[PDB]
RNA sequence: GGAGGUCAACAUCAAGAACUGUGGGCCUUUGCCUAUAGAACUUAUAACGAACAUGGUUCUUGCCUUUUACCAGAAC
């Protein structure tokens, strides 16, 4: 098996630059559960909360534009549409609510989940919604007629994170039974199963280019090729548990938010971890409240936005000095698995 | 009549359509000392022009 | 003063929420023992305040509307004021109505400034046939 | 015999039942068209900021300092 | 009723009866009006029973 | 209507009948999502084996820590792995913040006196007396120190 | 503040900028709608067809003696504008503004009115002319 | 109403906050707390 | 490789058509003469010898359409064709991670009787008290003298 | 072949003050410019109806133990 270990010593992967802390934005009353960014102009955020609201923050200066109320309970997920001026928010109240960005009033309510719905993802080309939650089923909603067109029977437990892809498998799903399924929706059954995770897969992210996915677990962040469904790579992780979210820059940088408050940055190609940071909790907070609930990159990918459990949004910027003087991180030493 | 929350002595009575008049900035502009009272300014004016 | 206006209003709300069904004469008795307190203490001042007049009206009309719910109705025709205001010795509730009067309405925009006087009267409380009813503040001598 | 729950109902069950066909109130067609993007003083006795917590904040002690009288 | 118009429903051109009469199961005739009133009362009473 | 009445009269009422959250059953759901959310974490911190016994046990420790937070009692457990205590402190801090904010909101909804239910007045009263005594004990301790 | 203190912008935001009614995503209006302020025809192909051949009219402009400027003035509701209506709809062959109603009209077609405010106000406000050739 | 309320004039206001400032000083903040928020000051002068 | 372009214009086409088939299949089902405005022999049987022609029958509008649709509940089987191998890559740990029992003052629903010590401060005063008591003491003496 | 019908089907009926076809030129089909022919029905105190109902969501209220049923304004 050593031949593989030599083949890990030839590459010397992929230098990148570190990250640092540009800006701190308070202003939520409760926790920040979810964050999404305007896919076109990059001019703002939509941030869920634990206070039921949604507060639309300006990306440029960080000022607060507007407040979108209307959920009775905490908002687990928010997703903004590309081709549409629509905003689909979803909560623990068992409802997926549409939002017309133009006039800022609820348009449609989609009905028929048994219990809280923790993920919405907007299929790129079909005018569909994909919702999922403690139902343990994935519902493909027809955006126009509010008809739960397709239901995907599936994982043996709740469904944490769901994504959409234009070609085959059009829905990737991740559940607390510690599997990740690659779905074929037209026939309505699993195309491929990926079991390699040992515990709940709490987050996924789609690489904007290579047509792959990064899947998470407690201590091990893996990657997966879509299409064939192979494993692609691994990412070197000592115990980071727990991984709340992942985000993939367009430069092939793979972010990992910790529940220990550590921000684990990776290269996507290699699996190498070139940086790990630690956030400052807050003025009056508790050391338990330091963690990262969600995160995203803008359309460019030169800034990072992380909602934290301390009731604050933080904006992490990529250092411009860097280069070879001293960037170098942990420097690519891998222990035998 | 409706939008301005006014009635013609024989016309209908509606709701305000802008329920809050309560906000008033204390300011010199409309102060009595600066106003000349000629003619009462009946409603029928306010509905007319 | 505004505070003790709000204290009175809050107390009426107290009588209302406290008694789900106490029957009837208990309610009229409580409201009597409240109002008589308010007047007897505030006697002279009450004349000059718009909000406390409005709140007396809403208060009494609200309690009458509570006995009306006590059967089923809001209906005006069923309950002419003889029903409420005849003393117990004749078999009526015997409540003491201070809310009829007429309420000075003058000039919302100006009365913020001059104290124009009383230029107009809004109708305080209503009826099918008017009759009239005496109101407490007439039967209690002013403080001066 | 009240219990927490230790599970949820998997929607798979409801997926195998047959539809009833009752017509609800909120599923009547509405918003049917999408939208696309493009000397007196001398006698006196005496001479002359964000905390994160709910209870210890300032607004709170204002609140309870008032509504308790 | 002047302030909130309606602007009804193109494609409404299909009516209950124009769809209904088509079928085998409905037949057309004339009749006295009061007789139609009485029949319809008998209809209803059987329905609710 | 009669469409539903009759089709329901032949075909029986729908078997699914999911039921939405509204004003009455809200708090129940909030509890439920919470206890679930703690189940996940405290299952994912532990190294491998044990589940159901330690499930019930740990969730009991949750409830107890909440009650002791209402009572201002500090809730020290003579022993318990510290990271779990981090987690439970976190979630009960959350629930605490939401609870307080509901107390303020309902109060300033009552001061205006618009459509508050007969009970919400009583409940809100309760939450306010709890919070007020907490402010008191805080003041006294900080006077000692 | 001090936990960061140097580069980091510590900002506590409440209330709002951008009052909530604002669109937050601007509706794209591709065509430009004038019909709110005035009522005025913008295309080259919809201008009425002037049975007298406009081209031949513009030739008259070379002869200074030939063209004349007449204004029309008179007190309220003397019929000015509805007179210019008679002249116009005599000259032009097909006007898009005629409803079948006003063509036989119970309600006078008022061509030179042209402003929304002057339509609803029932009056004429800003002066408006026309140019046309007509046979003596 | 505004007219018969207390007028706001520099002499007046400055007198008011002056008085309240001194008596504010006399009592120690330890015994009690006298805040300008709760207080009311009235001034009768040539202009009021 | 990302999935080209003319590849997605296919999956989008066929999927889009299929979803339209489901939606239109539904809108004609339910009870609304209103909802229908938003919307072949085909049988070679056996050897095709006798062919076939299929023709629908118009239902009597009053009588129930779908005479057999009646709400009833079904348990579905799970037909397991193949097994998905679940392929993954303490000792002293329990002494860290062992959860104690949960015992509350407030509730003993079962009736478990447990010792009183399962049911059942450091800092001293400040020198301020010393100073204050001494000042009042002395000034008191002075005044009295 | 004319008159009709308490007959049917299929089109069309709210918009750059606005429809469609065609000829010619430029870009490279779209689109812009230019030339020409025909425009039923509905529209300016704006609309197919010289009339006038109900429902859903979201806010503001009003009744006021709670839910249907409701009170009267707004937006979609
Ligand atoms: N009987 C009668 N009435 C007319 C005649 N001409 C116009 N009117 C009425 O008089 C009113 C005035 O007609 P307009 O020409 O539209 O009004 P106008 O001349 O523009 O009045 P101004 O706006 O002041 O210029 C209209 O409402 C017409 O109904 C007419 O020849 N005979
Ligand atoms: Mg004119
Ligand atoms: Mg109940």
């Amino acid at each position: 098996i050593v031949n593989r270990y030599e083949k890990l010593l030839s590459q010397r992967p992929e230098w990148h630059a570190p990250w640092k802390l540009s800006r701190v934005i308070n202003g939520h009353l409760g926790w920040v559960r979810c964050v999404a960014i305007d896919p076109v102009d990059n001019e703002w955020f939509i941030t869920g909360s634990n206070d039921t609201t949604m507060k639309v923050w300006d990306l440029a200066t960080g000022k607060l534009k507007t407040t979108l109320a209307g959920h009775v309970m905490t908002v687990r997920d928010v997703a903004v549409s590309d081709r549409h001026p629509y905003l689909f928010s979803v909560s623990e109240d068992k409802t997926v609510k549409c939002w017309d960005l133009e006039k800022n009033q609820i348009i449609r309510d989609y009905y028929g989940h048994l219990s809280g719905v923790r993920t919405v993802s907007i299929h790129p080309t079909l005018d569909l919604i994909a919702t999922a939650g403690r139902d343990s089923v994935i519902k493909l909603w027809d955006m126009r007629t509010r008809i739960p067109v397709i239901t995907l029977v599936g994982h043996k437990g709740p469904i944490n994170q769901v994504q959409c892809t234009p070609v085959d498998p059009q829905v990737v799903s991740s559940s607390t039974d510690a599997t990740v399924r690659l779905w074929d929706v037209v026939a309505g059954k699993t195309m491929k199963v990926l079991t390699h995770h040992k515990r709940s897969v709490r987050a996924t992210a789609l690489h904007p280019k290579e047509f792959s996915v990064a899947s998470a677990c407690t201590d091990d962040i893996r990657s997966w090729g879509l299409a064939e469904g192979s494993l692609l790579t691994n990412f070197e992780s000592e115990k980071t548990g727990i991984i709340n979210t992942l985000s993939i820059n367009q430069d092939d940088v793979l972010f990992a938010g910790g529940d220990n408050g550590v921000l684990s940055f990776y290269d996507y190609k290699s699996g190498h971890k070139y940086q790990s940071l630690a956030t400052r909790e807050m003025v009056g907070s508790l050391e338990g409240e330091r963690s990262v609930l969600c995160s995203t990159f803008d359309k460019t990918g030169l800034r990072l936005i992380t909602g934290e459990a301390d009731k604050s949004i933080k904006i992490w910027k990529q250092d411009e000095t860097a280069t070879k003087e001293s960037e170098p991180g942990l420097a690519w030493n891998p222990n035998l698995s | 009549g409706k939008a301005l929350n006014n009635a013609i002595p024989g016309g209908p009575k509606f709701e305000p359509l802008y329920p809050r008049e309560e906000e008033e900035d204390y300011n010199e502009f409309n102060s009595i000392d600066r106003v000349i009272f000629r003619v009462p300014i009946r409603s029928e004016y306010k509905v007319a022009f | 003063s505004e505070e003790e206006i709000k204290k009175f209003d809050s107390r009426i709300r107290g009588i209302l929420m406290a008694s789900g069904s106490t029957t009837f004469t208990k309610v009229a008795a409580k409201w009597n023992t409240s109002l008589i307190s308010l007047f007897t203490y505030f006697r002279e001042a009450i004349v000059a305040t718009e909000p406390l007049l409005d709140i007396l009206v809403k208060g009494e009309t609200r309690i009458q509307n509570r006995v009306k719910l006590g059967l089923n109705s809001k209906m005006p025709t069923r309950f002419p004021p003889a029903v409420f205001y005849t003393p117990k010795e004749l078999g009526g509730l015997g409540m003491i109505s201070a809310s009829h009067i007429l309420i000075p309405a003058s000039d919302l925009s100006w009365s913020k400034q001059t104290d124009t006087g009383i230029t107009h009267f809004r109708a305080g409380m209503t009826h099918e046939d008017e009759k009239l009813i005496p109101t407490i503040f007439r039967y209690i001598t002013t403080w001066e | 015999s009240h219990r927490p729950q230790l599970e949820a109902r998997s929607g798979a069950k409801a997926a195998a039942y047959t539809p009833t066909g009752i017509e609800h109130a909120r599923l009547l067609p509405g918003h049917t068209t999408l939208k696309y993007r493009k000397s007196w003083r001398k006698g006196t006795a005496f001479g002359r900021g964000y905390i994160n917590d709910m209870t210890k904040s300032e607004y709170h002690q204002e609140f309870l300092h008032k509504h308790v009288r | 009723n002047e302030l909130h118009p309606t602007l009804p429903t193109n494609h409404n051109k299909t009516k209950l009866l124009k769809s209904l009469k088509n079928t085998k199961y409905f037949q057309q005739t004339t009749i006295d009006w009061v007789e139609a009133g009485l029949q319809l009362c008998r209809q209803g009473h059987n329905m609710l029973n | 209507y009669i469409g539903n009445l009759i089709t329901r009269q032949f075909e029986g009422r729908s078997n699914e009948i999911v039921k939405t959250t509204t004003k009455q059953r809200l708090d129940a759901y909030y509890d439920l999502e919470l206890r679930n959310s703690v189940m996940d974490d405290i299952l994912e911190m532990m190294p491998e084996s044990i589940r159901q016994k330690k499930a019930r046990t740990i969730l009991q420790h949750l409830s107890e820590a909440w009650r002791c937070w209402k009572a201002n009692i500090p809730w020290d457990v003579p022993g318990m792995p510290a990271p779990i205590k981090k987690i439970i402190e976190r979630y009960i801090k959350s629930k605490a913040d939401a609870w307080v904010s509901a107390a303020h909101y309902n109060r300033e909804r009552i001061k205006r006196g618009a459509h508050v239910e007969k009970t919400m007045v009583k409940k809100n009263l309760g939450r306010l007396t709890r919070l007020w005594i907490k402010n008191e004990q805080e003041r006294q301790r900080q006077i000692q120190k | 503040e001090h936990p960061y203190g140097k580069e980091v912008e510590v900002l506590m935001e409440t209330k709002n900028t951008q009052s909530p009614q604002t669109p937050l995503v601007e509706p794209v209006t591709e065509r430009t709608k004038l019909q709110e302020h005035t009522i005025f025809t913008q295309l080259k192909k919809n201008i009425p067809k002037t049975r007298y051949n406009r081209d031949y009219m513009l030739s008259m402009a070379n002869i200074p003696e030939r063209i004349i400027n007449v204004g029309v003035i008179g007190p309220l509701h003397s019929g000015k504008t509805s007179l210019m209506d008679l002249l116009v709809i005599d000259s032009h062959k097909r006007i898009p503004d005629m409803s079948k109603n006003v063509e036989l009209g119970w309600k006078p077609l008022r061509y030179l009115d042209n402003l929304k405010q002057e339509i609803d106000r029932g009056l004429s406000i800003k002066l408006n002319g026309s140019t046309l050739l007509c046979t003596d | 109403p505004k007219d018969s309320r207390m007028r706001l004039i520099r002499q007046d206001v400055n007198l008011g906050r002056a008085v309240f400032w001194e008596i504010q000083s006399r009592v120690p903040t330890s015994l009690t707390s006298i805040k300008w928020e709760n207080a009311f000051v009235s001034v009768y002068s040539k202009n009021n | 490789p990302l999935p080209t372009k003319a590849e997605i214009q296919e999956c989008t086409a066929r999927t889009k058509s299929y979803i339209q088939r489901l939606v239109n299949a539904k809108l004609a089902n339910s009870n609304n003469r209103a909802s229908s405005r938003y919307v072949a022999p085909a049988n070679l049987l056996l050897n095709n010898s006798h062919h076939i022609e299929v023709v629908s029958k118009q239902m009597d509008p009053l009588l129930p359409r779908f005479v057999g649709k009646k709400a009833r509940k079904v348990v579905a089987p799970t037909e397991n064709d193949e097994v998905v191998p679940v392929l993954h890559m303490g000792e002293a740990d329990p002494n860290e991670w062992k959860i104690p029992a949960a015992v509350s003052n407030w509730k003993n629903p079962n009736g478990y009787t447990v010792a009183l010590e399962r049911r059942v401060e450091n800092n001293t005063i400040n020198d301020g008290f010393m100073k204050l008591s001494e000042a009042l003491e002395n000034a008191d003496k002075k005044a009295r003298q």
